[PDB]
RNA sequence: AUGAUGUCAUACUUAUCCUGUCCCUUUUUUUUCC
C-alpha cells in the first residue's frame, strides 16, 4: 500500500505516484533518500522529448565574460562585394586584428557556476534562486524607495499571507541588507 | 560485459548487486595489506585466519538467496 | 622546413589557395593540407589566419568542414591558443547555427590537441559550454559534450575538479535519448568526467536511478553505472552507502565499523 | 529492338563526337544516351510508353 | 559398459526400428567416451535428428536401462535420398539391361506449377489431335501450309508496372514480380506477399529506393516472418539470369532479417544453405567471405542440433558438389559453434562403416576446419588426430588421399607445436612415401613436407635425408599440382637449419634451376609466387652470389613475366642477405641487366621500380 | 586490486620454465619463459586457465623434473549456494583441489 | 540527372521568384533552384503553376467544344488547348477520362 | 558486420599498413603516440605476419596508442585486431 | 498544447566513406612409358 509504504521511511515525502509501482519500493525508498546523492532529472512522464523552443526563443545569443570583454577583440570583429573578394585575394591585406600579445598573455593570467547540490531541468532558469521578500532593482526604481518595501508594512497589520505560508520579512518576525527583504 | 563479472543490468536484484559490492569489498580486504593488517588488529586473529574466514564468507554473505 | 627564402605576400596568396583543397574527396590530401596551414601559421602567425579560416561559409557538413575545424586547432598550437581564445569565443555569437557547432568543434580538438595547458582555459570555456550545452538543437549537446570530454581527460589531477562538476550539473540531462551519436557521445562525456571527478560523485549521480520503476531509467542508469564499473571497480568500495539489512540476508557490512 | 536504339544512340552522339565542354542541355544529352546503354530495355519500353500515350 | 556393447545391439535394434542410418546410432554412442558426465544434452540434440516424439520415448527408456545397469555392476528427408539413389540404380541399371527429358505424372504435374490453376481439356477430340500431333508433328509438317497477309486499315492493351513510380521490371522478372503488375488492389496474407514486393524496390531503382526499402523490410521481419520472406526470396536468389550487385543485395537483405529471426527460421536453415553454399566456392574473394559471414549468423542463430539434424542427408549426397560445399558448411558452423560441441559427430562420421563417400566428406570437413580456424585448432589437435588417422589405411584411395591432405591442413596451422599429436600419424605415412604412385604420392609429400618443421633436429635429421632422395627424383614429373607440393617441400626441408650448404649446391640447385626455371610456370600465379619464396629461402641458405650469379642472364628474356619474377626475387634476396657478397664482374652484369630490363616496360607496375 | 584481475596469487615451476599467475576468481594465466639465444630471459606469449565461478584459495608450484608442469589450484565453486535458495550448498560443498598441466607441445593449459 | 519530381519547396520557391523577378527572365530563377533547370522552370509555369491557368472540373460546354474540336483536329491539343481555354496536358487527361468513363 | 576479436593480448606487436598506418586504433585519432599496441598471434600469422591490422595489407610501422585511451585503459582489454565477421581471410 | 500511421520533403551526423584488394574454390571414375 503506498499509505503505510510511506511509515517505513525517515523522509517519505521521497515516494511518488510510480513509486508504489517499483519492483524494490522496500529498497527504493531507503537509497532515494541517502544523504548526498541528487533526484532524476523530471523530463520523462512529460513526453515532450526535453525540450521546445517557447523560453528558448527569448534568449540572448551569447554575452563574454567579463575578462574577455576588457581585452578589445570585440570591437575589432564585426559587407565585400565577390569582385572585392576577388580582389582581396590579389590585393591581399595583413594584419586587420593586430592584437596586443602582451594583452593575450595577460589578461588570462594576469586577471584569470554552482555547487554539486543543483542539478538542471528543463524549464527552470531564474525562479527558484522572484519571491516574497525578493525583487529586482528596477521595480526598486519605479518603487523609489531609498535603501523595508513598504507593503511590507501591510504586511504587519493584515497578516502572513495565505499563498506563502512559511514567510519570514525582515523586522516582523524576520529580525536583512541590500535587495532582499524577505526570506 | 557479460564475461566480466559484476556486470548489471535493468532486470538486476537487490540480492545480487549488494552480494557483489561484498564479495568485492572482499577482494579488497585480501588486496591491501594494511586495512587486512587493521582487521587484525581489531578482532585478534592471526592474518592467515583473517583472510580464512573472509574465504569462507565468499560465497555465503547475505546468507541464501530469495 | 626553410620558410623564410619566401615573402608573406605570396604565403597569404597560398592560404587563399589552400582553403578550397578541402573538397578533396581523400584524406590524406586533408591530412597534409591542414599540417602545412599549421606550418605556415607559424611562418606568420596566428590572428590573420584563424580569422581566415573563421571566413568560411560551412556550406557543406563534412566533406570537409571540420577540417578547417582541425585548422583552428593546431594553429591554436602552433603559436600559443593563450593568445587566440577570446577571437573565436567571440565568434560563437554569430546566430549562424551550423558555424556555432563549427567552433565548438574547434573547442573540442583543440583541448585534445592542448592536453595539460587546460588548466587556465577551462574557466574561459566554462559558461559557454553552459550556454551550449543547454540545448538549442542535438548537435549542441553532443558537440558540446564532447569537449566536456576531452577538456575532462586533459585537466586531469590538477585541481580544477569544481567547475567540472558544475558542468557536469549541465551534462546530466542529457543521459536522456536515442540518438545514437548523442548518446554515445554523453558516454565518453561521463567517462572523461568519471575519470576527472572521481567515480565518487558520479555514483552520488548514479544511485538512484538503478533501481527506479521505470524500465528506460533503469536501463540507462544501469548502463552508466556500469561503465563507472569497470574502471575503478577497486576504488568504489568506500562510497557504497550504508543498506540496511532485510530478514533472510544481512546487508551492512560490519568490517568497516570495527573501531580500535 | 537492340539493333535499331543502339543505332539510332550512336546516331545521336555523333553529332558531339568532337565535344567541348558543351553545355549544360548537351550534357543532360550525353549523360540520358549515355544512361540508355546500360539498361535498354528500361529505354525501349519507355519510348513505347511515350509512343502509346503522350500527345503533348 | 560391455552392456553399452551389448547395449549397443539394444539400441541399434530400437533405434533401427523407429533402417540402418549408421550416423545417428554413432552419434547416439558418442556420448559414451565422457562416461558418468553424459547427461539430458543428449535428449535435446537427438531430438532433432529422429522425431522429437520418439524423441522422449528413446532417451528416456536409456537413461533408465543406464542408470540401472551401472548400479548392479527428417526421416522423411533422408526417406528421400534413399528412393533418389534406388531411382538412380533403376534407371542407370536398364540401360546397363538395355534425363531432364523424362515422362512426368499428373502428381509430378502438380508438384511444380504453384497454387490455384486448372488442367484443361477443350474437346476430346483436340486432345486427340494433341496425341495425333507428335505423329502428325512429321506428318503435317510434310504438308500444304503457308501464310499470307492482306492490306487492310486497323485495343492494345499491356501492362508496365504502374502505381506511382515502381522502378521498372527486366523483360524476364515478370515471372516473378506479375503478381504486383495487376492493379485489383484493397480487398491477409496475399495482402502481405503483395506488399512485400518492396524486394523488387530492393532489387532494381534508385539508390535512395534501395536504401529506405532495406531499412523498412527490416523493421517488418518479426511482422512478416520467415516464411513468406523466403518464399519471394529464394527463387530471386535462385534466378538463372542473377547479376552480381544484384546478387550481393539478396545476401545483405538476407543477413539483416537475420539478425533478427532466431528460432524463427529453424525450418527453413537447408532452403537457406542450399542458395548459399555455392557462395562458398566462388572466384569473387568478397562473396566468400560474405557467404561464410552468414552462414555464421545462420548456424549461430540457429540451434547446433537443428544444423546437425539439417545437414546430414547431403553427406551421401551422389553429386560430390554438394559434399565438398557442404564441408565448408560444416566448416563455418564449426567455426561458429566450436570445435567440442561438434567433436562426436564428426568422430562418429568418420567411423562409418556404410560407404566411403561419407568419410571423405568428413575428412574434407576436417581439413575446411583446418583451413577455417586455422592457428586456433591447437586445443583439439589431438581429438582431431585421433579422428583422422584411421583413414591413412583404407582400402580406398580417395579417403587416403584427402586424409594426408588434411593432416598438412593441420600442421600448417600447427606451426612449431603439437609435434607429438602427429606423433602416431608419421610411421605409416614415411612408409607410404615409399611405395606410392601419383597424386596421393605428392600428398603424402605435402603432409611431411609441413611435418618436417616441427621435429627435432636429430630425428628430423635422418627422416628429412631419407626425403630428400625422392624429392630429387621426383623434380622432373609433368603434374603441375606435383611442382606445386615439391616446390614449397624444398623450401621447407632444404630451409631447416640442420641441412648443409654443399650437399644442396651439388645435389639441388643444378636440377632445381633446369627444370624450376621455365616459361611454363612464371606465366601462372600461384607458381610464380611459391617458386619465388622457395628461391629466396635457398639463397637465404646456399648464400647470395650463388642464385643470383645464375638467374642474372635471365633478365635479359625476352618475355616480361619472366623478368618480372627474376627482378622480384632478385629484389628480395639482395633485400634480405645484402649486397656486400656480390662480387665485382657479377655486378656489371646486374647493373647492366637492371637498365637493360628497366629500358622495355610493357605495364605499369612497382616490381621493376622498387626492384 | 581487483575480483578476476590476476596478480593475486603467484606460483612458478621449481625448474623456471612457466611462472602462473592467478586472481581470486575467474583468471589463472600462465607466461612461459625461456633463456634468449644468448641465456638471457625471454618471456613467452600468455595462456589462459579460464573457469567460471571458481574462488582460488591458494596456487603453489608442483615438482615435476624436466615434464609437462603442473599446478596445484585450491578452487571452489559458488554457482551451487547461489542457486540453492535453501542454504544447503552453504553447507555440504568442499572445495576442490586440482592440478592443472601446462603442456609444452599443445601449448596450452587443460584442466 | 537533372530531371525528377517537383516539391513543394521548388514550387513555391519559384512562385516567389517568378513574382519578384518577372516572366521573362528565366536563367535568373533557375540560378536560385537546385536540380533543375531554366527550361524545366519556364515550362512548369506555363504548364501548371501559372494562376491563369483553370483547375476545376469540365462543365458541360467545356466537353461538347472539347470532343468537338478534338474530332475536328485529330490528334492537335497544341491548337485545340487556347480554344477551350485549359492546358494541354489538362485537356488531353479529361479526353482519355471521357473515353475511359464512356466505356 | 566488422567488430573486435578480442582474444588474449600476448606479447607480439601490432603492424599498420599505409593507410592505417597514424591511427590510434580504438579512439580513431592521430593525437598523442605514447604506448604500444599488442595483438595475439590467434590474431597475427603467417599471412598476418606484418599485416595490417584493419584493411589486411603489408604493415609499414607499428600503432601507437593516445593518451586519452590510455587514461581510460582501455588497451588493456582483448587484442584490438578488428574481425570482419566472416573470417579474418 | 508534439499519439499513431504514411515511401512528401529538407537539413544534419560520423576527421565514416571512394582505393584498395586476387594467396590456399582447384572438387571426379588412383594412374605418365627402360
Ligand atoms: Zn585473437
Ligand atoms: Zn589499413
Ligand atoms: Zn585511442
Amino acid at each position: 500500500t503506498v499509505a503505510e509504504l510511506k511509515q517505513l521511511v525517515a523522509r517519505p515525502d521521497v515516494v511518488e505516484m510510480h513509486d508504489v509501482t517499483a519492483q524494490d519500493p522496500k529498497l527504493l525508498v531507503h537509497l532515494k533518500a541517502t544523504r548526498n546523492s541528487v533526484p532524476v532529472p523530471r523530463h520523462w512522464c512529460f513526453k515532450r522529448k526535453y525540450l521546445q523552443g517557447k523560453r528558448g526563443i527569448e534568449k540572448p545569443p551569447f554575452e563574454l565574460p567579463d575578462f574577455i570583454k576588457r581585452t578589445g577583440i570585440q570591437e575589432m570583429r564585426e559587407q565585400k562585394t565577390m569582385k572585392s573578394k576577388m580582389r582581396e585575394k590579389v590585393r591581399p591585406k595583413m594584419g586587420k586584428i593586430d592584437i596586443d600579445y602582451q594583452k593575450l598573455h595577460d589578461a588570462f593570467f594576469k586577471w584569470q557556476l554552482t555547487i554539486h547540490g543543483d542539478l538542471y531541468y528543463e524549464g527552470k532558469e531564474f525562479e527558484t534562486r522572484k519571491k516574497p521578500g525578493d525583487l529586482s532593482d528596477e521595480l526598486r526604481i519605479s518603487l523609489g524607495m531609498p535603501v523595508p518595501p513598504p507593503w511590507l508594512i501591510a504586511m504587519q497589520r493584515y497578516g502572513p499571507p495565505p499563498s506563502y505560508p512559511n514567510l519570514k520579512i525582515p523586522g516582523l518576525n524576520s529580525p536583512l541588507y541590500g535587495d532582499v527583504f524577505g526570506t | 560485459q557479460s564475461k566480466y563479472i559484476g556486470t548489471g543490468h535493468a532486470d538486476t536484484t537487490k540480492w545480487e548487486w549488494l552480494v557483489n559490492q561484498h564479495r568485492d569489498s572482499y577482494c579488497s580486504y585480501m588486496g591491501h595489506f594494511d586495512l587486512l593488517n587493521y582487521f587484525a588488529i581489531a578482532e585478534n586473529e592471526s592474518k592467515a585466519r583473517v583472510r580464512f574466514n573472509l574465504m569462507e564468507k565468499m560465497l555465503q554473505p547475505c546468507g541464501p538467496p530469495a | 622546413r626553410g620558410a623564410e627564402y619566401v615573402s608573406a605576400r605570396e604565403w597569404m596568396r597560398i592560404c587563399f589557395e589552400l582553403l578550397e583543397l578541402l573538397k578533396a574527396h581523400k584524406k590524406a590530401i586533408r591530412r597534409a593540407t591542414v599540417n602545412t596551414f599549421g606550418y605556415i601559421a607559424k611562418a606568420i602567425g596566428p590572428h590573420d589566419v584563424l580569422a581566415t579560416l573563421l571566413n568560411n561559409l560551412k556550406v557543406q557538413e563534412r566533406q570537409n568542414r571540420v577540417c578547417t575545424t582541425v585548422a583552428i586547432a593546431i594553429v591554436a598550437e602552433t603559436c600559443s591558443p593563450f593568445t587566440v581564445l577570446p577571437a573565436l569565443m567571440n565568434e560563437y555569437r554569430v546566430p549562424e547555427l551550423n558555424v556555432q557547432n563549427g567552433v565548438l568543434k574547434s573547442l573540442s580538438f583543440l583541448f585534445e590537441y592542448i592536453g595539460e595547458m587546460g588548466k587556465d582555459y577551462i574557466y574561459a570555456v566554462t559558461p559557454l559550454l553552459e550556454d551550449a550545452l543547454m540545448d538549442r538543437d542535438l548537435v549542441h549537446r553532443q558537440t558540446a559534450s564532447a569537449v566536456v570530454q576531452h577538456m575532462s581527460l586533459g585537466v586531469y589531477g590538477f585541481g580544477c575538479e569544481d567547475s567540472l562538476n558544475h558542468l557536469l550539473n549541465y551534462v546530466w540531462p542529457n543521459v536522456f535519448e536515442t540518438s545514437p551519436h548523442v548518446i554515445q557521445a554523453v558516454m565518453g562525456a561521463l567517462e572523461g568526467l568519471r575519470v576527472a571527478i572521481g567515480p565518487c560523485r558520479m555514483l552520488q549521480y548514479c544511485l538512484q536511478g538503478l533501481f527506479h520503476p521505470a524500465r528506460k531509467v533503469r536501463d540507462v542508469y544501469w548502463k552508466i553505472y556500469n561503465s563507472i564499473y569497470i574502471g575503478s571497480q577497486d576504488a568504489l568500495i568506500a562510497h557504497y552507502p550504508r543498506i540496511y539489512n532485510d530478514d533472510k540476508n544481512t546487508y551492512i557490512r560490519y568490517e568497516l565499523d570495527y573501531i580500535l | 529492338d537492340t539493333k535499331l536504339l543502339i543505332l539510332a544512340l550512336e546516331r545521336l552522339k555523333e553529332a558531339y563526337s568532337v565535344k567541348s565542354r558543351l553545355n549544360q542541355s548537351q550534357r543532360e544529352e550525353l549523360g540520358l544516351i549515355e544512361q540508355a546503354y546500360d539498361n535498354p530495355h528500361e529505354a525501349l519500353s519507355r519510348i513505347k510508353r511515350h509512343l502509346l500515350t503522350q500527345r503533348a | 559398459a560391455e552392456k553399452a556393447k551389448a547395449g549397443e545391439l539394444k539400441v541399434v535394434n530400437g533405434a533401427a526400428a523407429s533402417d540402418q542410418t549408421p550416423g545417428a546410432t554413432p552419434k547416439k554412442l558418442s556420448s559414451w567416451d565422457q562416461a558418468e558426465t553424459p547427461g539430458h544434452t543428449p535428449s535435446l540434440r537427438w531430438d532433432e535428428t529422429p522425431g522429437r516424439a520418439k524423441g522422449s520415448e528413446t532417451p528416456g527408456a536409456t537413461p533408465g536401462s543406464k542408470i540401472w545397469d551401472p548400479t548392479p555392476s527428417a526421416e522423411t528427408p533422408r526417406t528421400d535420398r534413399g528412393g533418389d539413389s534406388i531411382g538412380e540404380t533403376p534407371t542407370p541399371g536398364a540401360s546397363k539391361r538395355k534425363e531432364r527429358n523424362r515422362p512426368l505424372s499428373d502428381e509430378e504435374l502438380d508438384a511444380m506449377f504453384p497454387e490455384g490453376y486448372k488442367v484443361l481439356p477443350p474437346p476430346a477430340g483436340y486432345v486427340p489431335i494433341r496425341t495425333p500431333a507428335r505423329k502428325l508433328t512429321a506428318t503435317p509438317t510434310p504438308l500444304g501450309g503457308m501464310t499470307g497477309f492482306h492490306m487492310q486499315t486497323e485495343m492494345k492493351s499491356v501492362n508496365d508496372q504502374p502505381s506511382g513510380n515502381l522502378p521498372f521490371l527486366k523483360p524476364d522478372d515478370i515471372q516473378y514480380f506479375d503478381k504486383l503488375l495487376v492493379d485489383v488492389d484493397e480487398s491477409e496474407e496475399q495482402k502481405e506477399r503483395k506488399i512485400m514486393k518492396l524486394l523488387l524496390k530492393i532489387k532494381n531503382g534508385t539508390p535512395p529506393m534501395r536504401k529506405a526499402a532495406l531499412r523498412q523490410i527490416t523493421d517488418k521481419a518479426r511482422e512478416f516472418g520467415a516464411g513468406p520472406l523466403f518464399n519471394q526470396i529464394l527463387p530471386l536468389l535462385m534466378s538463372p539470369t542473377l547479376e552480381d550487385q544484384e546478387r550481393h543485395l539478396l545476401v545483405k537483405v538476407i543477413d539483416r532479417i537475420l539478425y533478427k529471426l532466431d528460432d524463427l527460421v529453424r525450418p527453413y536453415v537447408h532452403k537457406i544453405l542450399v542458395v548459399i553454399e555455392p557462395l562458398l566456392i566462388d572466384e569473387d574473394y568478397y562473396a566468400r567471405v560474405e557467404g561464410r559471414e552468414i552462414i555464421s549468423n545462420l548456424a549461430k542463430a540457429a540451434g547446433l542440433a537443428t544444423m546437425i539434424s539439417t545437414m546430414r542427408p547431403d553427406i551421401d549426397n551422389m553429386d560430390e558438389y554438394v559434399r565438398n560445399t557442404t564441408a565448408r558448411a560444416f566448416a563455418v558452423v564449426a567455426s561458429a559453434l566450436g570445435i567440442p560441441s561438434l567433436l562426436p559427430f564428426l568422430k562418429a562420421v568418420c567411423k562409418s562403416k556404410k560407404s566411403w563417400q561419407a568419410r571423405h566428406t568428413g575428412i574434407k570437413i576436417v581439413q575446411q576446419i583446418a583451413i577455417l580456424m586455422g592457428c586456433a585448432i591447437l586445443p583439439h589437435l589431438r581429438s582431431l588426430v585421433e579422428i583422422i588417422e584411421h583413414g591413412l589405411v583404407d582400402e580406398q584411395q580417395k579417403v587416403r588421399t584427402i586424409s594426408a591432405l588434411a593432416i598438412a591442413a593441420l600442421a600448417e596451422a600447427a606451426t612449431p607445436y603439437g609435434i607429438e599429436s602427429f606423433d602416431s600419424v608419421l610411421k605409416p605415412l614415411w612408409k607410404g612415401i615409399r611405395q606410392h604412385r601419383g597424386k596421393g604420392l605428392a600428398a603424402f609429400l605435402k603432409a611431411i613436407g609441413y611435418l618436417i618443421p616441427l621435429m627435432d633436429a636429430e630425428y628430423a635429421n635422418y627422416y628429412t635425408r631419407e626425403v630428400m632422395l625422392i624429392l630429387i627424383r621426383e623434380f622432373q614429373s609433368p603434374d603441375e599440382e606435383m611442382k606445386k607440393i615439391v616446390l614449397k617441400v624444398v623450401k621447407q626441408c632444404c630451409g631447416t637449419d640442420g641441412v648443409e650448404a654443399n650437399y644442396i649446391k651439388t645435389e639441388i640447385l643444378p636440377p632445381f634451376f633446369k627444370h624450376f626455371w621455365q616459361h611454363r610456370m612464371a606465366l601462372d600465379r600461384r607458381n610464380y609466387r611459391q617458386l619465388v619464396d622457395t628461391t629466396v629461402e635457398l639463397a637465404n641458405k646456399v648464400g647470395a652470389a650463388e642464385i643470383i650469379s645464375r638467374i642474372v642472364d635471365d633478365l635479359k628474356d625476352e618475355a616480361e613475366q619472366y623478368r618480372k619474377m627474376v627482378m622480384e626475387t632478385i629484389e628480395k634476396i639482395m633485400g634480405n642477405l645484402g649486397a656486400a657478397d656480390i662480387d665485382h664482374k657479377l655486378e656489371e652484369q646486374l647493373i647492366d641487366g637492371i637498365l637493360y630490363a628497366f629500358q622495355e616496360q610493357t605495364t605499369e607496375d612497382s616490381v621493376m621500380l622498387n626492384g | 586490486c581487483r575480483r578476476i584481475v590476476p596478480g593475486q596469487f603467484l606460483a612458478v615451476d621449481p625448474k623456471g620454465r612457466a611462472v602462473m599467475i592467478s586472481a581470486i576468481e575467474k583468471q589463472k594465466l600462465v607466461y612461459i619463459l625461456n633463456r634468449d639465444a644468448a641465456a638471457r630471459l625471454t618471456i613467452s606469449s600468455p595462456l589462459e586457465a579460464h573457469k567460471a565461478n571458481t574462488l582460488v584459495y591458494h596456487v603453489v608450484g608442483v615438482d615435476v623434473g624436466f615434464e609437462n608442469p603442473m599446478f596445484a589450484c585450491l578452487e571452489m565453486d559458488y554457482e551451487e549456494a547461489d542457486n540453492d535458495p535453501t542454504g544447503e550448498a552453504a553447507a555440504n560443498t568442499q572445495q576442490t583441489l586440482t592440478f592443472y598441466e601446462l603442456d609444452l607441445g599443445l601449448n596450452h593449459v587443460v584442466r | 540527372i537533372k530531371g525528377g519530381v517537383w516539391r513543394n519547396t521548388e514550387d513555391e520557391i519559384l512562385k516567389a521568384a517568378v513574382m519578384k523577378y518577372g516572366k521573362n527572365q528565366w536563367s535568373r530563377i533557375a540560378s536560385l533552384l537546385h536540380r533543375k533547370s531554366a527550361k524545366q522552370c519556364k515550362a512548369r509555369w506555363y504548364e501548371w503553376l501559372d494562376p491563369s491557368i483553370k483547375k476545376t472540373e469540365w462543365s458541360r460546354e467545356e466537353e461538347e467544344k472539347l470532343l468537338h474540336l478534338a474530332k475536328l483536329m485529330p490528334t492537335q491539343w497544341r491548337t485545340i488547348a487556347p480554344i477551350i481555354g485549359r492546358t494541354a496536358a489538362q485537356c488531353l487527361e479529361h479526353y482519355e477520362f471521357l473515353l475511359d468513363k464512356a466505356a | 558486420d566488422l567488430i573486435f576479436c578480442r582474444k588474449q593480448a600476448g606479447v607480439a606487436i601490432g603492424r599498420l599498413c599505409e593507410k592505417c598506418d597514424g591511427k590510434c586504433v580504438i579512439c580513431d585519432s592521430y593525437v598523442r603516440p605514447c604506448t604500444l599496441v599488442r595483438i595475439c598471434d590467434e590474431c597475427n600469422y603467417g599471412s598476418y605476419q606484418g599485416r595490417c591490422v584493419i584493411c589486411g595489407g603489408p604493415g609499414v610501422s607499428d600503432a601507437y596508442y593516445c593518451k586519452e585511451c590510455t587514461i581510460q585503459e582501455k588497451d588493456r582489454d582483448g587484442c584490438p585486431k578488428i574481425v570482419n565477421l566472416g573470417s579474418s581471410k
